[PDB]
């Protein structure tokens, strides 16, 4: 674009480089069919051995299981996240930041209610999800105090600026963990547009659409689930995120929605997902719409690696290598329960 | 006992492959789930046949009707949460008989 | 209405079961269940279970396969009605049908 180039290659070339070349270090097709071609889990460590994935199954259990496979592949995102994270620039740094900060507040939600409840915290330390870190203080030890929490993860922990609108320790209580994990999901998606907006490059120019679309989608399939729960429909409006093209128009039918007809004809306004609702074949030996949703976050996700002074790049790769996990665990799944009618849950990247 | 284990088997393996399908959706509401327990809403009553001048143990699946712990913040799996919530449910009423 | 349904179980089951609502922490908050993996022993497996047996709220025990298995000792010997304990197999892993503690006691069938 107009800045980037004498700019960006200065301080980016080396991740772009990276990004290309770890695109490319996801497992071939042929691995593929190497991966469906050996149904046992002997032969499944023998072959991913061989592949850039794999040689990593030392010092395991000898019964190899489907939950080690899901570790290995967690350990190589986690690593190759770490990687990239640890390299980078003020800009950079924080956008790979806004990257992590969703599971920051899903770990963090697990965190909270492990101590309003009698439980220890060194309980807690292992079942993290990784990238979690929380190397931060004031959080851990908390002789089991609501608001000993609340002031440590106001002060302390570096996502307390969200946490201004989860406040009065009352939520905390009479209040679902979940609604509160959906406001926190919606503040920092909303505060994170706006950070993109005011990097006004192909940067926002990229990463705009593809969050507008989250919005859109997760508007979309909350609107689909919550037909049989207790949620009144202007606190429905609440918590939907103001980025995205419904809150122009969309979000309102969806208000109005109440069934399966309503949200096909919001789906309908729009043809872009039109498209992904119609391929929502759901049978058994085939993909769900889920898996659509998925797919499309895929074709947008080349549509990033398409353009090549922005930051949306890195976020493609998190989507795609969330899909190849994904994939991958599912094979072994699939393996170990012996079932291959029902393989066909996954969806190939690259 | 042997048709009732036979149908066990089926429906058991019916529901857990569902579950299958949820921890694709939601990822690892496992970890959220047995997080949250403080109560039940199914209970078992003992009561008694005389089919003889012998008295017999027996059971019945009761329903307390406590509110389930719905989850939706894991990508919104409640679509896959339910169908489970049917797999299993059908499961337990039948252990309960076979008990 | 009167006792509490309990299970035994690697974590599938426990998850689809706690799906279920089958679990309950008493007064003293302790869980009528135990997740066990390749790092849970047999002995614990035993003496939970001879907790389960200690409380007067049971009824109804649910143990995978493998855990009968494991502590197949503790269960044929505990021969009471008391708890009406249910075998019941594994997901990745085939039906248990031998070994069953009510088809030995019968002798004219499969």
């Amino acid at each position: 674009s107009f800045f980037p180039e004498l700019y960006f290659n200065v301080d980016n070339g080396y991740l772009e480089g990276l990004v290309r070349g770890l695109k490319a270090g996801v497992l071939s097709q042929a691995d593929y069919l190497n991966l469906v071609q050996c149904e046992t889990l002997e032969d499944l460590k023998l072959h991913l051995q061989s592949t850039d994935y794999g040689n990593f199954l030392a010092n395991e259990a000898s019964p190899l299981t489907v939950s080690v496979i899901d570790d290995k592949l967690k350990e190589k995102m986690v690593v190759e996240f770490r990687h990239m994270r640890n390299h980078a620039y003020e800009p950079l740094a924080s956008f790979l930041d806004f990257i992590t900060y969703s599971y920051m507040i899903d770990n963090v939600i697990l965190l909270i209610t492990g101590t309003l409840h009698q439980r220890s915290i060194a309980e807690l330390v292992p079942k993290c999800h990784p990238l979690g870190s929380f190397e931060q203080m004031e959080a851990v030890n908390i002789a089991q105090t609501p608001a000993e929490l609340y002031n440590a993860i106001l002060v302390d922990t570096p996502l307390a600026a969200f946490f201004q609108d989860c406040i009065s320790e009352q939520d905390l209580d009479e209040m679902n963990i979940e609604i509160i994990r959906n406001t926190l999901y919606k503040a920092y998606l909303e505060s994170f547009y706006k950070f993109c907006t005011l990097l006004g490059g192909t940067t926002a120019d990229a990463m705009c659409p593809i969050l507008e679309f989250e919005a859109d989608r997760r508007a979309f399939i909350i609107t689909i689930n919550s037909f049989g729960t207790e949620l009144s429909k202007e606190d429905r409006a609440k918590l939907f995120p103001h980025c995205g093209r419904l809150y122009p128009e969309g979000l309102a039918q969806l208000a109005r929605a109440d069934d399966y007809e309503q949200v096909k004809n919001v789906a309908d306004y729009y043809p872009e997902y039109k498209l992904l609702f119609e391929g929502a074949g759901s049978n058994p030996g085939d993909k769900t719409l889920e898996d659509r949703f998925f797919e499309h976050e895929v074709k947008l996700n080349k549509l990033a690696f398409l353009n090549q002074f922005h930051f949306g790049v890195f976020y493609a790769f998190v989507k795609l290598k969330e899909q190849e996990c994904r994939n991958i665990v599912w094979i072994a799944e699939c393996i170990a329960q012996r079932h291959r009618a029902k393989i066909d849950n996954y969806i190939p990247i690259f | 006992i042997i048709e009732t284990k036979m149908l066990m088997g089926e429906v058991m393996r019916e529901a857990a492959f569902s579950l299958a399908e949820a921890k694709f959706t939601a990822g690892d509401f496992s970890t959220t789930v047995i997080q949250n327990v403080n109560k039940a809403q199914v209970k078992i009553r003992a009561k008694k046949d005389n089919v003889a001048g012998v008295t017999l143990p027996v059971f019945e699946h009761y329903h307390e009707g406590t509110d389930s712990y719905e989850l939706t913040g894991l990508a919104r799996g409640g679509e896959q949460l339910a169908k489970l919530k049917r797999n299993y449910a059908k499961a337990v009423e039948l252990l309960v008989e076979l008990a | 209405r009167g006792k509490l349904i309990a299970v035994i179980g690697d974590e599938d089951t426990v998850t689809g079961f706690l799906l279920g609502g089958i679990g309950e922490l008493n007064k003293n908050r302790h869980p009528n269940f135990l997740v066990v993996e390749k790092d849970t022993t047999i002995n614990e497996i035993e003496d939970t279970f001879r907790q389960f047996l200690n409380r007067d709220d049971i009824g109804i025990i649910l143990i995978n396969q493998y855990i009968a298995e494991m502590v197949r000792h503790a269960l044929d010997a505990h021969q009471r009605s008391i708890p009406a304990v249910l075998e019941i197999p594994s997901k990745e892993h085939p039906y248990d049908a031998a070994k069953d503690s009510i088809l030995r006691r019968a002798k004219g069938m499969f």
